[PDB]
């Protein structure tokens, strides 16, 4: 029985492009949607289908097996609601991440929804019509399946989920988050118990290579000012352009003493001692950025927003948030090459949003257009895909992180 | 026969129910026999009363021809034809390569009985009190929306099998165009050919005979297409005396199709002459170097120079050369300096760069033209050291990123000519602009500007600053603009005044800028 699933009022389906992709590529793609054709998967379709969806080829971690992505982030837009979040695990020491999206693959979807899920392998220097497919099963990163496999998914869980229930469990889209404090030892091997009870019901790979993002240790990348013996003009304009930035967030940042330093048209180089007025005023703006902003509370409603910046040696830096300047949480990463980078960063950042709010940011990304739709799939690991665009990150934005 | 496709109209849409013009008799009669023979051959089949849609027909010997704009709009949306044609570069070489007319295929298609309906017409009746005939399509209907992609998809289902079963050959669909290459013997392949007629026969698909076929070279769009090697098809230049605005803006579109296959192509010159242009037909005088540019191309021109097909066996590379500024000059091949395709990049990307960007920018159009064509990205040959693009890659804060390349010393080759301090700089005097400046040792100027934006002042203030100071400067400023426009490391611009400063910060030894609230 197939669950009758509908596109939200008016809303038609999906005519997204795809993306040139790499012979290579289009190879593994082809075994793949073959085989799925074989098991009933998918089905070729006809012209009578002017609907489509991207799909690409990522590399699984620890595997020489691909792994055919779909970017149903357009039909999820346009895809009904249906009628939730952990707190608590954030707060777990350990959480690991499995693929349990082939458990959709045994779920037929409703035969007039399919037409929607059309997507299409391209073909090189368009020497052929391309291959064209739909789905007959609950597709992968479809919004969807999640919801209608939800039920036939407590079933499985509850069990364990008695068992162990030191143990929290949270499935996003393909993507399930077992958290735990366990010692390492056994939080590894509690895993595998899971994945066997997985297998027990039917078809699970491990995210993320197996290993454990540790949440407990996130920490939030405060505002720093330069610690140094000498201040020069230079150094003291500087900081003082810095604080006065970040006194649009913290308004507590006294500015006065340091400006006062600055009065008469020195040489940048001379080097300017602090009165102690001066030197106080500092201590106390150091003072107050010790710690993010008070009444930054996060809003399910609205949309959660990453930016990142590139600082260069392996560096970048990121925020989350929803309103300018009230980030919910901002940080560091560090290495590879500029784009892999980025994208391990993107797919790190998106990982958090969803294990501590449970949505997926939206980011702002330094870089081209052409050249990030030409590579991200080279590093891309993920399941799921975040809604992003591009921009120009301002020079002095990224001075002060 | 082959399974129909189900069509449908736009929701929430019905059948086109339009009037027939009126008819000559002469077109009544002219009619009548066409529909007639249609009909004995089954493409269309009387119909009732019941059928309250009709379309328009008229007379074009005489011809048949409907109107199905209507129903068109309200026929249904299809993932169609396919609007991405190959490159002949993409191609492969092949021994023979014959291509047939799929003679009137729609008409040999069946068509979604469901549907048939909608394609309703009629043939009126020449006397006043008496019926026209009403018909109805069985077949996929000429003019009519869906036909192009269905026959298409049909054509590729029957082609199908006989694909797999024929690994020895390649076949490539084009609206009624069907070609055939092969590596086979001429005998082997043009018999392989009869075989594949046959095919199609066997779903009473028809094909012009040997006697009527068409053979290599091909001219299409814009191409001529020999089995081995492929071109565009002849480029003649005009020697008028007096060239039109029209005639000129041609020439340029004529010159830039050559660029793909002939290098060295140059149209800046007569682009310049476009410059203020007042009308289409306005005639404007070549200067020397419009000219020159003119009569060089001509000569390349001159020489027919072909294109050669991919191996899929050998890697690809692209080599990168700086034409002008702004201009950049690519070829890629696979053997030695022997191109499969070449051409340019013009593309400035924002207000401001330097040839670095620029390059970089020219990287991207390469990859993403590779990979449309031959699936893969080409090794690169570009005229820059690791060392240069890696400093300047580093320090710039959008992320980027080249493929494999390797250092080809052939000039010019791409450099910074100037990179700020990133510390102030001690001994070097100190500069507060703002339309003026003021420095740490006295010194002062300031000057009225006429006309400047704000933006554009900011800039005047920093070059002032270093028109007047030493080799070593150090330069505060407050405009954010300008900050970044520098920081940025130009090295051209579109901006006069950009320039002269850039001139400036090439000059100086060291210069540090800053930024103050
Ligand atoms: C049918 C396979 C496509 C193909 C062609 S047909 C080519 C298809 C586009 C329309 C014009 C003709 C081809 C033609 C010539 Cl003349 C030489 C090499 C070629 N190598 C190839 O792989």
């Amino acid at each position: 029985e197939t669950v009758p699933v509908k596109l939200k009022p008016g809303m038609d389906g999906p005519k997204v492009k795809q993306w040139p992709l790499t012979e290579e590529k289009i190879k593994a793609l082809v075994e793949i949607c073959t085989e799925m054709e074989k098991e009933g998967k998918i089905s070729k379709i006809g012209p009578e289908n002017p609907y489509n969806t991207p799909v690409f080829a990522i590399k699984k971690k620890d595997s020489t097996k691909w792994r055919k992505l779909v970017d149903f982030r357009e039909l999820n837009k346009r895809t009904q609601d249906f009628w939730p979040h952990p707190a608590g695990l954030k707060k777990k020491k350990s959480v690991t991440v499995l693929d349990v999206g082939d458990a959709y693959f045994s779920v037929p979807l409703d035969e007039d929804f399919r037409k929607y899920t059309a997507f299409t392998i391209p073909s090189i220097n368009n020497e052929t019509p391309g291959i064209r497919y739909q789905y007959n099963v609950l597709p992968q990163g479809w919004k969807g399946s999640p919801a209608i496999f939800q039920s036939s998914m407590t079933k499985i869980l509850e069990p364990f989920r008695k068992q162990n229930p030191d143990i929290v469990i949270y499935q996003y889209m393909d993507d399930l988050y077992v958290g735990s404090d366990l010692e390492i030892g056994q939080h590894r091997t509690k895993i595998e118990e899971l994945r066997q009870h997985l297998l027990r019901w039917g078809l699970p790979p491990f995210l993320w290579m197996g290993y454990e993002l540790h949440p407990d240790k996130w920490t939030v990348q405060p505002i720093v000012l330069p610690e140094k013996d000498s201040w020069t003009v230079n150094d003291i304009q500087k900081l003082v352009g810095k604080l006065n930035w970040a006194s649009q967030i913290y308004p507590g940042i006294k500015v006065r003493q340091l400006c006062k330093l600055l009065r008469g048209t020195k040489a940048l180089t001379e080097v300017i001692p602090l009165t102690e007025e001066a030197e106080l005023e500092l201590a106390e703006n150091r003072e107050i950025l010790k710690e993010p902003v008070h009444g930054v509370y996060y809003d399910p409603s609205k949309d959660l927003i990453a930016e990142i910046q590139k600082q260069g040696q392996g560096q970048w830096t990121y925020q989350i948030y929803q309103e300018p300047f009230k980030n919910l949480k901002t940080g560091k990463y560090a290495r590879t090459n500029d784009v892999k980078q980025l994208t391990e960063a993107v797919q790190k950042i998106t990982t958090e949003s969803i294990v501590i709010w449970g949505k997926t940011p939206k980011f702002k990304l330094p870089i081209q257009k052409e050249t990030w739709e030409t590579w991200w799939t080279e590093y891309w690991q993920a399941t799921w895909i975040p809604e992003w665009e591009f921009v120009n990150t301002p020079p002095l934005v990224k001075l002060w992180y | 026969p082959i399974e129909t496709v189900p069509v449908k109209l736009k929701p929430g849409m019905d059948g086109p129910k339009v009037k027939q013009w009126p008819l000559t008799e002469e077109k009544i009669k002219a009619l009548v026999e066409i529909c007639t023979e249609m009909e004995k051959e089954g493409k269309i089949s009387k119909i009732g009363p019941e059928n309250p849609y009709n379309t328009p027909v008229f007379a074009i010997k005489w011809r048949k021809l409907v109107d199905f704009r209507e129903l068109n709009k309200r026929t249904q949306d299809f993932w169609e034809v396919q609007l991405g044609i190959p490159h002949p570069a993409g191609l492969k070489k092949k021994k023979s390569v014959t291509v047939l007319d799929v003679g009137d295929a729609y008409f040999s298609v069946p068509l979604d009985e469901d549907f048939r309906k909608y394609t309703a017409f009629t043939i009126p009746s020449i006397n006043n009190e008496t019926p026209g005939i009403r018909y109805q399509y069985n077949v996929l209907p000429q003019g009519w929306k869906g036909s192009p992609a269905i026959f298409q998809s049909s054509m590729t289902k029957i082609l199908e099998p006989f694909r797999k079963q024929n690994p020895d050959i390649v076949i490539y669909q084009y609206m009624d165009d069907l070609y055939v290459g092969s590596d086979l013997e001429i005998g082997q392949h043009r018999t392989k050919i009869e075989e594949l007629r046959q095919h199609l026969l066997r779903w009473g698909l028809t094909t012009p005979d040997k006697k009527h076929q068409k053979e290599p070279p091909f001219l299409w769009m814009g191409y001529e297409l020999h089995p081995d090697k492929w071109t565009v098809q002849p480029i003649v230049l005009p020697e008028k005396d007096s060239w039109t605005v029209n005639d000129i803006q041609k020439l340029v579109g004529k010159l830039n199709w050559a660029s793909q296959i002939y290098p060295g192509i140059k149209v800046r010159q007569l682009c310049k002459l476009l410059r203020g242009t007042k009308a289409l037909t306005e005639v404007i005088p070549l200067t020397e170097e419009a000219e020159l540019e003119l009569a060089e191309n001509r000569e390349i021109l001159k020489e027919p120079v072909h294109g050669v097909y991919y191996d899929p066996s050998k890697d690809l590379i692209a080599e990168i050369q700086k034409q002008g500024q702004g201009q950049w000059t690519y070829q890629i091949y696979q053997e030695p300096f022997k191109n499969l395709k070449t051409g340019k990049y013009a593309r400035m990307r924002g207000a401001h760069t330097n040839d670095v960007k620029q390059l970089t920018e020219a990287v991207q159009k390469i990859t993403t033209e590779s990979i449309v064509i031959w699936g893969k990205t080409p090794k690169f040959k570009l005229p820059i050291q690791k060392e240069t693009w890696e400093t300047w890659w580093t320090e710039y804060w959008q992320a980027t990123w080249i493929p494999e390349w390797e250092f080809v010393n052939t000039p010019p080759l791409v450099k910074l000519w100037y990179q700020l301090e990133k510390e102030p700089i001690v001994g070097a005097e100190t500069f507060y602009v703002d339309a003026g400046y003021v420095t740490n040792r006295g010194r002062q100027k300031v000057v009225t500007l006429t006309d400047t934006t704000n933006q554009k002042t900011e800039l005047q203030a920093i070059y002032l600053a270093l028109q007047d100071s030493g080799l070593e400067v150090n330069i505060v400023t407050d405009s954010q603009y300008a900050l970044g426009i520098i920081q940025a490391q130009p090295d051209q611009s579109e901006s006069e005044l950009v320039n002269q400063i850039i001139e400036q910060l090439i000059k100086k030894e060291k210069v540090y800028l800053a930024w103050v609230p």
